């Protein structure tokens, strides 16, 4: 520690906080693959319909 | 001001003919941020958050929730003010030296203020580039008689707490040994979650010559680029050559989250208001500049030195 | 003068090492760019899991009782009582934070359950494993085993050569 | 306030130095914008 | 440990010229006389606008002492350190601690001010010793203008007039 | 806010009933200046100049002139924030306790918020006056179990590096001995250039009673008070002298100048009691409130305050 | 802005606290104006 | 936003818009 008034020379202050960036998980999926749902907790059931020729 | 001060007007009219510093090619646009300072230091505080435990499930009633902590780290960057003096012709006396082809005394090496200022500014910019690249201030080709600088004033090559590799003088011409040292340094690199970033490599002319040799139909440059792409998430790798380096290899990322250049807004040459005058036709002027402002994360720069002895 | 500067630096370094958040500056940035194992620091005050119904007290501090079990220390009576590091039958609570400007220690009483990182005695740090029973010694440091219920939830973490922290859950008083 | 702005008329040396600094900053920005690695 | 910390702080501040030390009480200036007999009084008592002033990197603490040029292996530039005798280059009249820069008046220029005295009456002839301190007698014109003033058990100052080599 | 905070409205309505502090009599109007601070400290820098040599005669041509130097001093003043809590009746529950002659719960010692706040503010102001006078915080008459405070937090009585005189137990009633000690202290006072200033004396009730007797052959036409006033006018350049009595003191005489240059008070602008926004609530009729106050800010020059203690035992 | 002025209408507790401080300052100023030793 | 529910819905919509913008500005 300096024994003189070193705080006098602190003539500039920069504070690094960053920023809330986009999640990197978006890079692992195509835009069409992601679809939001309205839920907070529990279970949701999705039905896939299918067709075939007899 | 321009009606009263001729030197300021001349500087304003000729300032556009000074070339840009070449150090700009060693950084990305996001990496450079000016600060308002001349001499002193700047405290930079970085704030971080951490998770104390696993998150708490919100089910039924609960009062005890996991916490998120905070921490701070303080970095001090020193800035220093330096000055140069030069002699030039006087404005009221230029007419007695305005030849048809030029202005000035070839016999006495006396120039008009505008030309003298331009040349001096170019020289000072070269010195600033050398300091930013190497971290030392010298005017000799040997690099000795260095000016003593303050602590916390570092360049890319002398930054402490980074990765240092040394190639023995016996292996001074073996590209395989040099590449082995480079691989070791790249393995020791710690880029964490910011590894997805372009990388920059700076080499001396001798190393640049050795790189284009066939790999012991592929080149050592291609092998090095692939090896660096193996760690930078296969993003851009740029290669530069500098005559200011001697048997040195510098590798660092161009990421503003790891390496930041915060120079003073008065770093580049600036005229001084004081002008020395007397009864003769010779006047003196002063140019100021500011040095300092490189900040790097620990263990993010690879510095390879090929010993010659 | 240089030797005096060196001795000054060594002693200030020791006193800083005996602190929670010293004003220490460096030319570089610390390499904290990962989201795992970032809480193993001495400045991690408070508790890992904290309730909104916990009783919290503040006391004048005698010495540096940070992250240590505390006991009530009385003077000649001219000044009020304070808290100092201790244990055994004198154990009164756990000091979780210190404000250095006012010299105030934040204490959670032993009647209140606590969970967090606490100082561990530098004897059997390697032998301390999760589930082991711990007790507070005369210096407020946890040690492997009486009148105190304390269970280690993890292993020892060596912050410094003589500074070890352990995640512990202090229940309360035992039979 | 910059030297590139023709309408700018400095009043004193302080404003002149500020204009020089702004000109240097704008030239750096232009160099980076025109750069193509 | 805190007591030892404070003691070493006191020692290094005693060595320093203008230590930053806070107090709880304001001091009262009783008189306007003998107020300049302090270590913080930098420069000369009589100064001319035509004086020549240089600055050099500082090795050690040469404040208010005779300085000599010192050269290393050659990696760094020459610096100045306390000295005297035939090596005397000038007088250090100021120090900037942040940059570690010593302000030097060359021996070719006459100086009048307060300088460190070795552990003496007006008109006495003085000589610079190997530590840069003044002592009673000689290749330098040094004359004492006042008796010694004590600032510390080991620190003495004296008003001296240096006007070149003899 | 007044349409949503009944406690704030009541504080605004009853804030005018609290008595002014008695410490305001101990200082001149210019000796008090507020500071915007709750907890922390103040740094005050005082600048001085000095002459390096004799002046230079300006005749013909000359280049060497005598110089004038400069110097500075820094003083640190700490401030501390303190809080009290008090229970009262919930606003909606006052009707179930309003009687014909009183409002509250006599058997349970519960009051409306306005009266509770007024009483608590009065007690806190008395404590603040005691701290300003004595430099200590304690709720006992013995002075024991004092609250530990920060350095650079001093009162008029415990300020360091002042003049202190002690009158022996065997001479506890000898006014001649008391005045001898007072004169010795007055001579030891060092007011510097600012000696031409009014002076203030504060005494305990017993000493005040002793001072009104005629001066002693028991000559008339003069009291010990007049003798003391003349003795102090000797040093203060025949300026005004004021005398005050305070029950906080005990066998103490305190003499100090009323000059802002020598002694100043820079209290926080939040020193006097201020309500907190947090109000504890439950399902019952009992609620709790908090009061904040800030202590600290006395700045004195060294050797400018005389304290005479008459030892009893 | 002080509580002595009945026309004052606070918006939040911060303004209320500032008004309280101003009221205390005005009270002390009035006391010193009316003081007579 | 009138209330906290609307504030939360606005935050969710902002997150969705940011995701859409990121995918539109992404070039593999």
């Amino acid at each position: 520690m300096e024994l003189f008034d070193e705080n006098y020379y602190a003539k500039a202050v920069a504070n690094i906080i960053g920023e809330v960036k986009d999640p990197i998980m978006y890079k692992w999926f195509s835009p069409d693959q992601i679809e939001d749902v309205d839920l907070q907790m529990g279970y949701q059931k999705t039905v896939k319909w299918d067709a075939f020729l007899n | 001001l321009f009606d009263e001060n001729y030197y300021a007007k001349a500087v304003a009219n000729i300032i556009g003919e000074v070339k840009d510093p070449i150090m700009y090619k060693w950084f990305s646009p996001d990496q450079i941020e000016d600060v308002d300072l001349q001499m002193g230091y700047q405290k930079t505080v970085k704030w971080d958050a951490f998770l104390n435990a696993n998150p708490t499930t919100i089910a039924n009633e609960v009062n005890t929730i996991s916490t998120i902590g905070f921490s701070s780290e303080v970095v001090r960057l020193n800035y220093l003010k330096l000055q140069y003096k030069f002699r030039h012709l006087k404005q009221t006396s230029e007419k007695f030296y305005t030849s048809d082809s030029y202005i000035g005394d070839i016999n006495n090496n006396l120039l008009p203020f505008a030309q003298a200022y331009k040349l001096a500014s170019s020289e000072i910019i070269k010195l600033i580039n050398h300091f930013v690249l190497t971290g030392t201030v010298s005017i000799q080709k040997d690099g000795k008689n260095q000016k003593r600088l303050l602590p916390n004033m570092y360049g890319l090559l002398n930054m402490p707490e980074q990765i240092k590799e040394e190639v023995a003088s016996g292996d001074k011409d073996k590209m395989d040994k040099i590449f082995e040292k480079i691989e070791a340094g790249l393995s020791k690199l710690e880029l964490g979650d910011e590894f997805s970033t372009p990388m920059m490599v700076i080499v001396d002319p001798a190393t640049s010559l050795k790189l284009v040799k066939p790999y012991a139909c592929e080149k050592w440059e291609d092998v090095l680029i692939q090896t660096i792409k193996a760690i930078n998430n296969r993003e851009d790798v740029y290669i530069e050559t500098s005559n200011l380096l001697k048997h040195k290899i510098l590798i660092y990322p161009l990421n503003s989250e790891l390496i930041k250049f915060k120079p003073s807004k008065y770093m580049l040459p600036t005229p001084n208001e004081q002008v020395d005058k007397d009864s003769t036709d010779v006047a003196h002027s002063y140019i100021d500049f500011v040095l300092g402002g490189l900040l790097a994360t620990r263990k993010t720069i690879l510095q390879v030195n090929i010993k010659q002895s | 003068i240089t030797k005096i500067k060196q001795e000054f630096d060594k002693k200030v370094a020791e006193i800083q090492a005996l602190m929670k958040n010293p004003q220490q500056d460096s030319g570089l940035l610390s390499n904290s760019i990962d989201f795992r194992d970032q809480n193993l620091i001495f400045s991690n005050s408070g508790g890992v899991c904290t309730s909104s119904k916990d009783k919290i007290e503040n006391y004048p501090a005698k010495g540096y009782p940070y992250k240590r079990g505390v006991k009530l220390s009385f003077g000649d009576g001219t000044t009020e009582l304070e808290v100092e590091a201790g244990g055994g039958d004198d154990l009164y609570g756990v000091c979780s934070d210190i404000d250095e400007f006012s010299g105030m220690a934040t204490v959670i009483p032993i009647t209140n359950n606590f969970t967090g990182y606490l100082t561990l005695k530098k004897d059997g740090q390697n032998g301390v494993n999760p589930g082991d029973k711990l007790n507070f010694n005369q210096h407020g440091e946890l040690e492997k085993v009486k009148s105190v219920n304390a269970i280690a939830l993890s292993k020892a973490h060596k912050l410094t050569e003589d500074l070890f922290i352990v995640l512990a859950s202090v229940f309360g008083n035992r039979a | 306030a910059s030297l590139l702005d023709s309408n700018f008329v400095p009043i004193n040396f302080t404003e002149f130095v500020q204009a020089i600094s702004n000109t240097y900053k704008q030239r750096r920005i232009q160099f980076y914008e025109n750069l193509k690695r």
